[PDB]
């Protein structure tokens, strides 16, 4: 019913100017690691309100990578700001 | 170190074998979710301040590319509530599939990327592995094949083979020149795709070979165009007849095999009485040729041998399976009306 | 007289050798008109095993008496 | 290209989680369960291109 | 005293001795199959 | 969407020349936006009001052409025989292209616009006139 | 048939397989022999044309045209020898290979049995020619002749393959010309013009109209040593005959639009020969002949009604020789004096007396004295194209004037006193100079004795 | 040695000229035509085909 | 005037490959804002939802 | 077709098979026979005939493989046909029998010059 239009307007959290930008990359990477819960919850209802009884594990597997992988891509964000000290998306150097 | 590099480099194809083998929407997520997990360290190996400002412009551009998909999987879990792998039962699914999946392949838009990564990965060794990621997605599009809005997958095609064409005429670095005109050949195979989707793969294999045999040749030291001038008077001239026996065949001219995909593809795209589409593709791959000419006027014109440069030593690279391919990348046209009935 | 019988032949070959290879032909324009009257246009039937697609496998369904009286 | 190995040899990779009615370990149904075995019964020997119509 | 490996040399020869043998082993067998089947 | 054509291609067909440049300033006026979308996105435009102004200017510039183009035809599409014909409907191209050439001075453009944007007008009508299809299925 | 492709491919390892300098004489010796095979089974019918295989009728067609194609090969190594002796043998082994690699397809083409072997072999050159132009050029303007030679030839010949694949699946099978015995016509539409226009314009871009010839003098002015492939590229061009296989049929009944190809090339025929009078570079001066009385065939072919094919065939092989041989003179006289500027060479005819009668018999066959093939190839043009409309007698009657001032001005420029400063030009035309310059005027005039062997079916 | 390089190659001819004779046996399929064109009673049609 | 009209094609295109490279240089923000225009503009435009 | 992910099924028994001396199988590995000669030449062998143990084992490979692959190709064009006639045979309503008319009948255009 209504709970399917919220949360959906929430899953436009993408909003992409705020997905790569502006600086403090950690804000961009943040709205990514919370782009989940729009994928999770939304898929923790349709599975639940009707009894699938089987795909019920799927919600668990939507995290176990969403944490595993998104925690990888954090790593690079040390390598960027190790050599700098400010992330600041404004580093372009490799060009085209 | 050296063992694992064969554990990693094995897990990739295991990432893409669960893609082609599966019945089940979840697995085609996990399947090419663990490439963006298992690709990344290969970029690194020499730990430089590009690869690390490269794979981070790659990462978050294949992160959402995936993470939209999972939103267009769980739409038709609502409607019809049957996973598996077949037409998507609802238009907001497909239009959120195909034009958010074009990110991994990148098509007509969604490429400010393919030149920003392929350029300036310090590792040119390969970078032949960016011929896998052409091969994971297609092994969805062949299945979903009878659902597309059909006004799109052409509209990303025809805005592609154009936009990847003009992209390079302005380029010098020859890692880019392959980066460009590798959007191009993504224009032919997904322009066909709703009509008779085999005779796509035909263009897919003939592509994996030709771009393959380039790099293995571009591996000795070769990097910048004006380091391919110092080539024939230095390294070996039997190399130059090679790089002229392919770069020409790759845009294609009928006595070679590079003419083999077009010649067959248009048998298909007319006979469906669309004859005003293919000319414009057929005619646009023309000025896709003027990279290669003017690339090939670098090496046969004896241009100012580098300097006093004396390489008296022989070679010890791995040419592995290069001593085959440009007898199959060239001479196969005379052979085959198989490719339409062989893989089918 | 000497040459014609030394080298080539008359209309016992280059005539009625064309008779020969135009039955290697007019059967090649019979079978390119029946693809395009079948392949391209099957059509709405999807009858013959050509445009045939996967649907679902009714083997994996279950008939047993699962527990809830109404379902 | 979809090879379908799990058809040739014996293993089940997935094929179980797939649809709304298969097992459900203690045999408990879904709400719309009874309409699956109705709708799959319709299109099976079909080739799905006439199924839609 | 030419110095190849004298380890592998002859494998490629020996291997082809297998292949053509095995090739015709499948061929000289399969030829009759057509007639055995037809 | 696709239908803007559908009422464009149905009713007027050579007559009611006022609605025919009424709806055919929409298209060439519509596509002016999309170029104004990548203009400031892909090219920088640091200007609160200045930027806005620049954008608008470019957009309107692009827009000019669709308006006259419907008109330069259905006028002459009315006045000769009162149908439209593969020659008749060219005319909107050359003078129509000259608007662009009238802008950002000619000598190397105004001919080409009149030339090529001339060449590619006729095909449209000539296209449906023989029943051509760009995007089809068996 | 394989009687031909097999020995001529057997030639291919007759060359490198040989020793040092024996190579030239090795292959020139054999390459002549094949000419016995050339005639051998050929010059059979005649009536009810020869087709000896499924996908080959070598040439029956009364377009024999193939005997020449097998001439010009061992006229090259006598031609090409001059400055190619100055680089390495493994490269000299190449230049003889690709040059053959051309000769192998021109035997494949002109037979082809069909349309679709023609095309892929109609485009199958430009791999071997383009490589001879760019390497072994002279000036540095060559690099542009590389492109311009493509981007026309290939530019519009792709619309063939859109059209010829459109016919294959429309009416029956194009697999064979010799079955047109079902052909419906082409009446009219805004679609069919294009069909006729797509099945045509690819051919025009080879034998030039007065538009889109912009490449022809670009490639010839600057082009390999001897005219080594410049003799071959004067075979390639005329080989656009295939318009004779199409326009006879396969849309017969549109002549409706012929007129923009008539009045466009018919006023160029009176034209580009006239822009050839003030030329200061000699290998340009001949390059514009080659347009002119070649472009007369395009008004011979479009018109139906034989007495044109009587006269249109004799022309393809008319200048096939004369226009060949002139590029052989202007080469030689260039060996000695290294400018191609026409002015510079004057005061000859004293110093090379025997080569006097060589210029003359060449420049006399553009004049087309009545008895030779040239006029009997032009006066079947004028007889039908007169009946078209009486007024064609004027322009193409003017062609017969400006061309006479045209030719002489090239000879009579080499009759003057000049001793001037040249200490060069000693060599009194060592035999190859006058040997390879023969094997043209001997075979050319000769045919006038029994000139029923050059004619179409009509 | 004996110069295999030389005229051994012209033997390619009769090599080939035989191949043009390989087909005539499979092109036999019409011995019957009205244009004389007979293959009527004679031991002539019998040869060459 | 034969060489103006056709080689105009040469210096026609070779300029448009200066607007597809020069003006795209850098600024990872600037791409990403432009995938968004593209992903909405596919909604309103055409068949894509129909 | 059926028996999916099979190189070839059991039904291919009834095909000739494609035995040797066909030009292709000879040609197959010819393009390898010009491949072997390369294999030397890249490294400055500089033999142009080097060890026959590399200069062979190619020719062995191709024609075997070229052969073992041509066995299924010819198959596929058979199952293509077989599924056509058997459809063309039924639904004769979609397959008319055309009548026979010589020319006492047809007019053409008729447009001479
Ligand atoms: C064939 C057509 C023949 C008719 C036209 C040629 C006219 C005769 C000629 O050659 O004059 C040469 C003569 C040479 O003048 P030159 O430059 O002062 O002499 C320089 C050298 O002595 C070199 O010039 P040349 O005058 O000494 O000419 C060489 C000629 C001189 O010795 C001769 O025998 C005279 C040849 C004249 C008749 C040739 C055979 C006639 C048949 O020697 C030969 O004939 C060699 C024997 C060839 C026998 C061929 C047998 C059939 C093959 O004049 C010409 O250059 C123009 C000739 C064309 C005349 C107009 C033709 C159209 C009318
Ligand atoms: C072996 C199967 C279980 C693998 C578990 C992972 C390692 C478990 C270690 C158990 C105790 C090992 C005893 C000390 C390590 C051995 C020291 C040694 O002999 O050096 C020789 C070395 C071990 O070296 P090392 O691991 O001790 O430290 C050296 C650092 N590197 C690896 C960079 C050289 O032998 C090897 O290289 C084998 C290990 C290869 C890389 C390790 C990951 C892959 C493991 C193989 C699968
Ligand atoms: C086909 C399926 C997809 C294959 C596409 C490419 C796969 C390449 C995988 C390994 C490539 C690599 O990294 O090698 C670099 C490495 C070099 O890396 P390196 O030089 O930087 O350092 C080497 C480091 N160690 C010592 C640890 C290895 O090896 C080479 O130099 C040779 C390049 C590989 C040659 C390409 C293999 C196949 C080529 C033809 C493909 C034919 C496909 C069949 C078509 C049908
Ligand atoms: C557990 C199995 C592992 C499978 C992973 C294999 C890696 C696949 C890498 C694909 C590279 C790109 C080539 C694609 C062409 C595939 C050719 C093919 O489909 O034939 C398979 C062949 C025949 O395929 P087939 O005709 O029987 O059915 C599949 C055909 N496609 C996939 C096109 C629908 O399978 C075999 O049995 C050959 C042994
Ligand atoms: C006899 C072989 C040729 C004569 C000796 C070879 C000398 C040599 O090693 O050069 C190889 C040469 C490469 O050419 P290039 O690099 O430009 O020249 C400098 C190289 N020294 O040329 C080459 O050999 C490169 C190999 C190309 C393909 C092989 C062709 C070589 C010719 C001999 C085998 C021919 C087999 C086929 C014969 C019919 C041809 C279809
Ligand atoms: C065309 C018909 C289609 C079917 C093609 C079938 C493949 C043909 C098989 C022969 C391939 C030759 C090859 O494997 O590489 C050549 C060479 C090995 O040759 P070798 O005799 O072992 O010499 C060893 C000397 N050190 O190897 C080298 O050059 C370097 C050594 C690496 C050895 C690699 C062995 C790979 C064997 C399987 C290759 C399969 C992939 C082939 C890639 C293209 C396939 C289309
Ligand atoms: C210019 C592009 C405009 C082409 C218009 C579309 C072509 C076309 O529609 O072909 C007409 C027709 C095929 O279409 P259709 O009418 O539907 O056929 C009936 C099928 N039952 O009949 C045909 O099949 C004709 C198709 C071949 C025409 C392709 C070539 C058309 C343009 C050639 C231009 C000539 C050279 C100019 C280009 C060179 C410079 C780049």
């Amino acid at each position: 019913s209504m709970v399917y239009m919220n949360i959906m307007m929430a899953f436009t959290v993408s909003l992409v100017g705020l997905l790569m930008y502006r600086s403090h990359l950690m804000s961009s990477l943040l709205c990514l690691e919370g782009m989940m819960l729009s994928l999770f919850v939304m898929a923790a209802l349709t599975i639940l309100n009707s009894h699938f009884t089987l795909a019920s594990m799927m919600p668990i597997i939507l995290l176990v990578f969403a944490a595993c992988e998104a925690a990888l891509g954090l790593s690079l964000l040390v390598m960027v700001s190790n050599t700098y000290g400010t992330d600041y998306v404004q580093n372009l150097n490799l060009l085209q | 170190n050296p063992i694992i590099f064969i554990i990693i480099l094995l897990t990739i194809m295991l990432g893409t074998i669960i893609v082609m083998i599966s019945s089940h929407w979840l697995l085609v997520w996990i399947g090419f979710e663990m490439n963006m997990l298992a690709i990344i360290p290969i970029m690194m190996k020499n730990h430089n301040p590009r690869a690390t400002e490269a794979s981070t412009k790659y990462f978050l551009t294949q992160s959402t590319a995936s993470m939209l998909l999972m939103m267009a999987v769980i739409i038709n879990l609502m409607f019809s509530g049957q996973w598996t792998v077949m037409k998507l039962f609802n238009p907001m699914a497909s239009m959120l599939m195909t034009m958010a999946l074009a990110m991994k392949l990148g098509m007509a838009p969604f490429h400010f990327w393919v030149p920003e990564v392929t350029q300036g990965i310090p590792l040119s060794s390969g970078l032949i592995l960016l011929t896998w990621q052409k091969l994971a997605p297609m092994s969805v599009l062949y299945q979903i094949f009878p659902s597309i809005n059909l006004n799109l997958i052409l509209t990303l095609s025809v805005l592609s083979i154009l936009i990847g064409g003009w992209g390079g005429l302005n380029q010098t670095q020859l890692r880019k020149i392959m980066a460009y005109s590798s959007i191009a050949h993504m224009g032919w195979m997904t322009a066909v795709l709703p009509y008779n989707p085999t005779m796509t793969l035909l263009n897919l294999i003939i592509y994996i070979i030709m771009t393959s045999t380039m790099f293995t040749m571009f591996m000795a030291n070769s990097t910048t165009t004006t380091l391919s001038l110092s080539h024939t008077w230095n390294k070996t001239p039997i190399m130059t007849v090679l790089i002229l026996a392919t770069l020409l065949s790759m845009g294609g001219l009928p006595p070679l095999s590079g003419f083999m995909p077009k010649w067959m593809i248009i048998q298909e795209m007319t006979k469906n009485n669309s004859i005003i589409l293919p000319t414009f593709m057929a005619i646009t791959a023309l000025l896709n040729l003027y990279f290669y000419m003017r690339l090939t006027y670098s090496t046969t014109l004896t241009m100012f041998p580098s300097t006093n440069n004396m390489k008296m030593k022989w070679q010890f690279p791995l040419m592995k399976k290069m001593t085959f391919l440009p007898t199959m990348v060239v001479l196969s046209t005379m052979m085959l009306p198989l490719t339409p009935m062989l893989s089918v | 007289r000497w040459i014609a019988r030394t080298f080539f032949d008359g209309p016992e070959k280059n005539y009625e050798r064309t008779m020969a290879i135009l039955q290697i032909e007019a059967e090649k324009a019979e079978l390119r008109l029946k693809e395009l009257e079948v392949r391209r246009l099957m059509r709405a039937r999807g009858d013959g095993p050509w445009f045939h697609y996967p649907t679902i496998d009714k083997e994996l369904i279950d008939h047993s008496p699962k527990a809830t009286p109404d379902n | 290209p979809f090879f379908d190995v799990q058809k040739r040899l014996g293993v089940d990779l997935d094929r179980w989680m797939t649809i709304q009615s298969a097992e459900q370990p203690h045999k408990i149904p879904s709400r719309c369960h009874a309409f699956e075995k109705e709708w799959i019964e319709c299109a099976h020997g079909i080739g799905s291109i006439r199924a839609e119509k | 005293h030419g110095s190849p490996n004298w380890l592998k040399v002859g494998l490629t020869l020996g291997t082809s001795v297998f292949l053509w043998i095995y090739l015709i082993k499948q061929h000289n067998e399969d030829v009759l199959e057509y007639k055995r089947r037809n | 969407a696709k239908t803007v054509l559908r009422q464009y291609w149905d009713i007027p067909e050579g007559t009611e020349c006022h609605r025919k440049t009424y709806a055919t300033t929409s298209i060439g006026g519509a596509a002016g936006l999309v170029v104004s979308a990548y203009s400031v996105a892909l090219k920088t435009p640091t200007s609160f009001l200045e930027g806005v102004a620049r954008t608008g200017r470019y957009t309107f510039t692009a827009a000019a052409i669709g308006a006259i183009f419907g008109l330069t035809s259905c006028i002459s599409a009315q006045v000769r025989e009162k149908p439209d014909d593969p020659l008749n409907y060219l005319i909107g191209g050359c003078a129509g292209g000259l608007i662009l050439g009238a802008r950002t001075r000619s000598y190397g453009i105004g001919a080409a616009a009149c030339a090529y944007m001339g060449l590619t007008a006729a095909l449209v009508k000539m296209g449906q006139l023989e029943g051509w299809q760009v995007f089809a299925e068996p | 048939m394989l009687k031909y492709i097999i020995p001529t491919i057997m030639l291919m390892p007759l060359t490198w397989l040989s020793k040092n300098n024996m190579i030239w004489v090795n292959s020139t010796a054999h390459s002549l022999l094949i000419s016995f095979t050339s005639l051998l089974l050929m010059n059979q019918f005649g009536d009810n044309s020869l087709n000896f295989s499924l996908l080959f009728f070598s040439d029956s067609l009364s377009t024999p045209l193939l005997i020449l194609t097998m001439w010009l090969l061992p006229l090259m190594l006598m031609a090409s020898q001059h400055h190619l002796s100055k680089e390495n043998l493994t490269r000299k082994k190449l230049f003889i290979t690709m040059l053959i690699s051309l000769q192998l397809f021109l035997i494949m083409t002109f037979t082809a049995m069909e349309l679709i072997l023609f095309y892929i072999l109609f485009e199958a050159t430009l791999v071997p020619t383009l490589i001879i132009i760019t390497r072994w050029g002279n000036q540095t303007e060559r690099l542009n002749a590389g492109l311009y030679f493509l981007f026309y030839t290939l530019a519009g010949s792709l619309p063939l393959l859109v059209a010829l694949i459109y016919i294959q699946n429309t009416v029956g099978s194009l697999n064979f010309l010799m079955l047109q015995y079902w052909v419906q016509p082409v009446h009219n539409s805004w679609s069919n013009v294009f069909m006729w226009l797509a099945c045509m314009m690819a051919f025009m871009v080879k034998m030039p109209l007065y538009g889109l010839h912009l490449w022809l003098p670009k490639a010839h002015v600057e082009a390999p040593i001897a005219g080594s492939m410049v003799l071959a590229a004067v075979l390639l061009k005329l080989g656009g005959y295939g318009m004779l296989r199409i326009t006879l049929i396969l849309n017969p009944m549109t002549d409706f639009m012929a007129y923009p190809f008539i009045m466009l090339s018919l006023w160029g025929m009176i034209m580009t020969s006239s822009i050839c009078l003030r030329q200061t570079d000699l290998k340009s001066l001949i390059a514009y002949s080659s347009v002119s009385h070649m472009a007369l065939v395009i008004v011979a072919i479009l018109i139906q009604t034989p007495w044109s094919y009587m006269g249109a065939t004799a022309l393809m092989i008319a200048h096939g020789l004369t226009s060949s041989m002139l590029f052989c003179l202007a080469n030689s006289n260039y060996e000695r004096i290294h400018s191609r500027t026409m002015i510079l060479a004057r005061g000859l005819q004293t110093l090379l007396p025997l080569m006097a009668t060589w210029w003359l018999l060449a420049s006399l066959t553009n004049l087309a004295l009545p008895p030779t093939i040239n006029l009997i190839g032009e006066l079947f043009v004028v007889m039908s194209t007169f009946s078209w409309s009486n007024i064609t007698i004027i322009l193409m009657g003017v062609n017969m004037v400006i061309t006479a001032l045209y030719s002489l001005y090239m000879l009579i420029m080499t009759q003057r006193g000049k001793y001037t400063y040249h200490i060069n030009n000693i060599s009194p035309s060592f035999t190859r100079e006058n040997a390879l310059m023969s094997l043209h005027i001997l075979p050319l005039l000769l045919l006038t004795l029994n000139p029923k062997i050059i004619l179409g079916p009509l | 040695r004996d110069h295999w390089v030389h005229v051994l190659v012209p033997m390619g001819f009769v090599f080939g000229y035989y191949l043009d004779r390989k087909n005539d046996e499979k092109l036999t399929a019409f011995r019957n035509k009205s244009l004389l064109y007979k293959r009527e009673l004679k031991p002539n049609e019998e040869v060459t085909w | 005037w034969l060489e103006a009209i056709l080689p105009k094609t040469i210096s026609l295109a070779q300029m448009k490959a200066s607007t597809l490279v020069t003006n795209q240089k850098g600024l990872i923000k600037l791409y990403f804002l432009s995938f968004l225009i593209t992903i909405l503009i596919s909604m309103i435009l055409f068949n894509f939802h129909e | 077709g059926r028996a999916t992910f099979q190189f070839l099924p059991d039904e291919a028994r009834s095909l000739p098979p494609p035995k040797l001396t066909d030009p292709r199988l000879a040609f197959v590995g010819f393009l390898g026979y010009c491949s072997g000669l390369i294999d030397n030449a890249i490294r400055r062998r500089p033999v142009l005939l080097a060890g026959l143990h590399r200069q062979l084992l190619y020719i062995t490979s191709f024609v075997f493989v070229g052969y073992y692959l041509l066995k299924r190709q010819d198959y596929m064009y058979a199952v293509r046909d077989h599924d056509m006639f058997s459809y063309i045979k039924s639904h004769p309503e979609d397959f008319p029998e055309k009548d026979k008319k010589t020319y006492g009948e047809v007019f053409e255009e008729f447009h001479p010059v």
